[PDB]
């Protein structure tokens, strides 16, 4: 591992620490009255195809 | 050596314009570990440390074995390269706080500027 | 953006409805309530880039402390404009500069 940079490059992204806030972008509260449907037309497709 | 001093420094001062260009069209290579600000402040201190050194190094070799502050400086006894750099090619750059002279007026250092 | 009451002007807070299913914003200081018209009840940004160009005043062109550029208008291809970096000041801020010309006075950028 120390005369090959891929594998110390694994060892360092499995050392360091990764939080979900670290990825997260943003969060946002909707209101949906459906469990098996929803009101956002941009993710209906996905999750209508994630239930099917 | 005087032309050789302005010249080397000219060529400084253009690739520090080039960094400032590169820093401010998002083409600027960042250090690990530091921000896009500390790397272009550190790479143009970088670049202007190497001026002054340069410009020394030049001024220095230039003199004659008869010069009395080679003298000085080749017995060990008083003086040292950036003194001679200082006194005749280039004070340099001046660090408070390890930085460059921070904006005290409103996004200025100076009211000349 | 968050609505307030239409007749004792307090904040309107969201309510749900058990047996309607409906969302609503309701006054909690009277019995004022009025329809939901979209379910984005909160909305929170980690990474935010509002601020940068929000500071734009239309008096900008008058400051002499401003440099002065040729850069093109993209709107009235005017020869004469006023430059400077990003108002906001925290430590990520890019270097970017922001062009405003002296005949519309619009903010562009040079990408
Ligand atoms: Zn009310
Ligand atoms: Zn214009």
């Amino acid at each position: 591992i120390a005369l090959d940079i891929e594998k110390a490059k694994v060892i360092q992204s499995s050392i360091e620490y990764t939080t979900l806030k670290n990825v997260t972008s943003a969060t946002e509260i909707y209101y949906d009255p459906d469990p098996t449907s929803t009101v956002i037309e941009e993710d209906f497709d996905t999750v209508e195809a994630y239930f099917s | 050596t005087m032309k050789e001093i302005t010249h080397a420094i000219s060529s400084a001062k253009e690739q520090v314009q080039e960094i400032i260009y590169k820093a401010q069209h998002n083409e600027l290579e960042l250090k690990p570990g530091m921000t896009l600000r500390e790397s272009f402040e550190g790479e143009v201190s970088r670049t202007l440390n190497d001026a002054r050194d340069s410009a020394g190094r030049s001024a220095e070799m230039n003199l004659k074995d008869l010069n009395n502050v080679k003298q000085m400086v080749s017995a060990g006894s008083k003086g040292s390269f950036i003194n001679i750099a200082q006194m005749s090619a280039c004070v340099g750059q001046q660090m408070v706080e390890g930085k460059r002279i921070a904006f005290g007026f409103a996004d200025r250092s100076l009211p000349h500027f | 953006s968050f609505r307030f009451c239409l007749e004792c002007n307090n904040m309107l807070y969201p309510k749900e409805d058990k047996e309607n299913q409906r969302l609503l914003y309701s006054c909690r200081n009277c019995d004022y309530t009025e329809l939901a018209e979209d379910p984005k009840v909160y909305r929170h940004e980690l990474i935010t880039n509002i601020g940068e160009t929000a500071g734009i005043v239309d008096d900008i062109g008058q400051d002499p402390t401003l440099p002065r550029s040729d850069k093109e208008c993209p709107e009235c291809h005017s020869r004469d404009c006023v430059f400077f970096q990003s108002q906001q000041r925290r430590k990520d801020t890019n270097m970017t500069l922001f062009y405003v010309c002296l005949n519309c006075k619009k903010t562009f950028r040079d990408e």
